RNA sequence: CCCGGCGAGGGGAGUGAAAAAGAACCUGAAACCGUGUACGUACAAGCAGUGGGAGCACGCUUAGGCGUGUGACUGCGUACC
RNA sequence: GUAACGGGGCUAAACCAUGCACCGAAGCUGCGGCAGCGACGCUUAUGCGUUGUUGGGUAGGGGAGCGUUCUGUAAGCCUGCGAAGGUGUGCUGUGAGGCAUGCUGGAGGUAUCAGAAGUGCGAAUGCUGACAUAAGUAACGAUAAAGCGGGUGAAAAGCCC
């Protein structure tokens, strides 16, 4: 019984995303909550929610029984790059990309 | 092209490649190296080669036996489903018709049918009388088609 | 909302020459 | 059809005892290169090692003609600043008499990865015997 | 101080074989107030090796 | 008469990346860079077409060599042997038999064994 | 109706012929970025190809050394314009 | 860095002299294939067919072909029992290619035979748009300067007190 949840257009870039993500894949998911609550990461903030988020959505439209899960799929692509503009020295103008990501988090009690 | 020629950006010292006109065909808009220009697409054709044409396809829906001949060719009143009874009646349905006259009963009736057209002999062309599976002449219009040609 | 399009973004174009340095020179 | 392969995972290599007492270097060397290579054995295929194990006794009583014996040189560099050093055949007999016979089939002998895994076959000794007793090698007169 | 080549995708890999993050797995347990926390830290409920430190 | 190009350029750069499957980064990926790789195959191809022939005979030879010393004989004169009994068996199916048959092949070095006596 | 900062985003239900037609909305290529299975790689040096070519994994080769994938070793080999 | 036999190595595995043996190319022979030319002159517009001989190619000359977009036969036919596009398979052409279909897709689609060309890109520091790289690297823009307690607040170094 695969159940999905996902944060789309993320402010963190895939890159930064991953190293957390990669923290949790195969794990149960009480002791994926665990070791996201103590990581010193920004990215640690945003994916726990949809974990929770995915925990949640599994007891509600049917699964249940917080203690089957795993979190059996897990991962980071690259969502929409916003343009902007930096000014460098003698009239030069830079691109910033402001680059955000798509979290995608899969869990089943099976 | 409308726009201006100024330089988009010197002969010299920009990392880019030169350029001299926004409106260059390798440009994004303005391009067209070799824009058309209304034109004639007609031919000339010898008044003989023409003729010698004509007589030649002629000639062969005789032989095809796509050429009929009839004493008189004309209808009653202008019903174009007054017509479509007669061709049924003659067996015939994707037809060009030439008459003697311009008969206008004759011509009205046939405008909406579209596997049927109408001419006199004097307004006949080359593609007509291929495009059509069987053609229909009068005996009045053999006698000016042959003058015509001779 | 989200118009996403707060930039131009008009880029701007340095120009011409801060250095000219040598040498080869002669 | 297409031709005969050996197979690593089916070949026999055998083994075998050699004196080097009194055989010239070099012509000894080719007959030990020929046969770490499997040279001899007619199902011989060019990518596979279908060689032989050779044990070599008595390295410091190899013989070479001439005034080689004092004059023949043996050359390496270090990878450093001055590098290149140098030592006799004499020297080099004195020092570990092993290596004279272990350079030149190594010479002597395809280079690359299985080149490199023939050489792994020979095994020669400065003495006049070896642990190689359990491997019941046969003698040979090479 | 510039490349002559497009480095790649694999050799970016490569370089980024030590950026891997390195779990706690060193949590704790109060034996007055049977929270988790980081070894050496109080808990959330200001709780530290069993004795109420704080208050809050 | 305005002809856009988009069908027909997909399908001719199609062609040459399907020819460059399993090739290195770019040289599979990258279509530019994979045309330079697929003619070099072609070339490569060409050429060792004409130097497998060659390669396989060096084989047989070598072999046949070995087994031939095994009956106390050089290759050299094991086939001149054989040409001078008229024996025309090719290197290709002496070589096989070299493997398969030792003993018939025994039988082929007295043949031309005696002959060359 | 849920998770969710009376958030943005989701996950359900329902509308809908079809939401992988759901407001960065017909179809929807590659570059580029991703996850998943198969094989390969920490003693082996170079236009990374091609000629041989062991081993392993699939599809039975659905009885017969057949299709695919991967492909250690080795032979030939200095990209284009 | 030996380094002026390619290397191991060689009293001969070096020269000289005779002799026989083999390897060796895309050379020549074989078998299998494709093509271009003349001469017999069956046929006898020709289409064939036996023989003889040629098929390394820069600038260029000639001779053949493929494919797209469009107009005509084009109220000619295939279409919701699934078009074009996409992405996949299967065969055959000497090649441009061509034919055969599995799954998305969800409206259009076009034998043959004609005709006309905005007619076929990889290079022009070619034009526009996406996306890499270096790289999660450099920097966060006075060297005037902060530290606690409350507060609100999902969360306080920066916000009130």
């Amino acid at each position: 019984m695969e159940t999905i949840a996902k944060h789309r257009h993320a402010r963190s870039s895939a890159q930064k995303v991953r190293l957390v993500a990669d923290l949790i894949r195969g794990k149960k998911v009480s002791q994926a909550l665990d070791i996201l609550t103590y990581t010193n990461k920004k990215a640690a903030v945003l994916v726990k929610k949809v974990l929770e988020s995915a925990i949640a959505n599994a007891e509600h439209n049917d699964g249940a029984d917080i203690d089957d899960l795993k979190v059996t799929k897990i991962f980071v692509d690259e969502g929409p790059s916003m343009k902007r503009i930096m000014p460098r020295a003698k009239g030069r103008a830079d691109r910033i990309l402001k680059r955000t990501s798509h979290i995608t988090v899969v869990v089943s009690d099976r | 092209v409308t726009g201006s020629g100024k330089k988009p950006w010197r002969q010299k010292g920009t990392g880019r490649a030169r350029s001299g006109s926004i409106k260059s065909p390798i440009w994004r808009s303005g391009g067209v190296t070799f824009a058309a220009r209304p034109q004639d697409h007609s031919q000339k054709v010898n008044k003989k080669m023409y003729r010698g044409a004509l007589k030649s396809i002629l000639s062969e829906l005789v032989r095809q036996d796509r050429l009929i001949v009839v004493e008189k060719f004309s209808v009653e009143a202008p019903k174009t489903k007054l017509l479509a009874q007669k061709l049924k009646d003659m067996a015939l349905e994707d037809v060009l018709i030439i008459t003697g006259e311009l008969d206008e009963n004759l011509f009205l009736a046939a405008r909406n049918l579209h596997k049927v057209d109408v001419r006199d002999a004097t307004g006949i062309d080359p593609v007509s009388l291929i495009a059509f599976d069987k053609v229909v002449m009068t005996a009045d219009a053999v006698k000016q088609v042959e003058e015509m040609l001779a | 909302e989200q118009k996403l399009i707060s930039e131009e973004d008009l880029f701007s174009t340095p120009v011409w020459i801060s250095q000219a340095q040598g040498i080869r020179a002669g | 059809m297409k031709t005969f392969t050996a197979k690593p995972e089916t070949v026999k290599r055998d083994w075998y005892v050699v004196d080097a007492t009194g055989k010239t270097l070099g012509r000894l060397a080719t007959e030990l290169a020929r046969r770490l290579r499997g040279k001899h054995k007619a199902e011989y295929t060019p990518h596979v090692d279908t060689g032989d194990y050779i044990i070599v006794l008595n390295a410091d009583k190899v013989a070479v003609t001439g005034n080689k014996r004092t004059d023949k040189v043996y050359y390496h560099h270090t990878g450093h600043i001055g590098g290149i050093k140098q030592a006799t055949f004499e020297e080099m007999i004195a020092r570990r008499p092993e290596r004279v016979i272990e350079i030149a089939v190594k010479g002597m002998l395809p280079k690359g990865p299985l080149g490199r895994a023939m050489f792994r076959k020979l095994k020669v000794y400065a003495g006049n015997e070896h642990n190689h007793a359990a491997q019941q090698p046969q003698v040979l007169d090479i | 101080a510039v490349q002559q080549n497009k480095p790649t995708r694999s050799k970016r890999g490569m370089r980024r074989s030590h950026d891997a993050l390195t779990a706690v797995t060193s949590l704790s347990v109060d034996k007055t107030s049977g929270e988790k926390h980081l070894r050496h830290h109080i808990t959330a409920d200001g709780y530290y090796r069993g004795r109420k430190v704080i208050a809050k | 008469a305005r002809v856009k190009r988009g069908v027909i350029a997909r399908a001719r750069h199609k062609k040459i990346l399907k020819q460059a499957k399993g090739y290195y980064g770019a040289r599979s990926r990258v279509y530019r860079v994979a045309f330079q790789a697929v003619i070099k195959a072609g070339q490569y191809a060409y050429r060792d077409r004409r130097q497998r022939k060659r390669q396989f005979r060096q084989l047989w030879i070598a072999r046949i060599n070995a087994a031939a010393r095994q009956n106390g004989i050089s290759y050299s004169k094991f086939i001149n042997g054989l040409k001078k009994a008229s024996v025309e068996i090719d290197r290709k199916i002496l070589a096989d038999i070299a493997v398969f048959d030792k003993v018939a092949f025994t039988a082929l070095v007295e043949k031309a064994k005696a002959a060359l006596a």
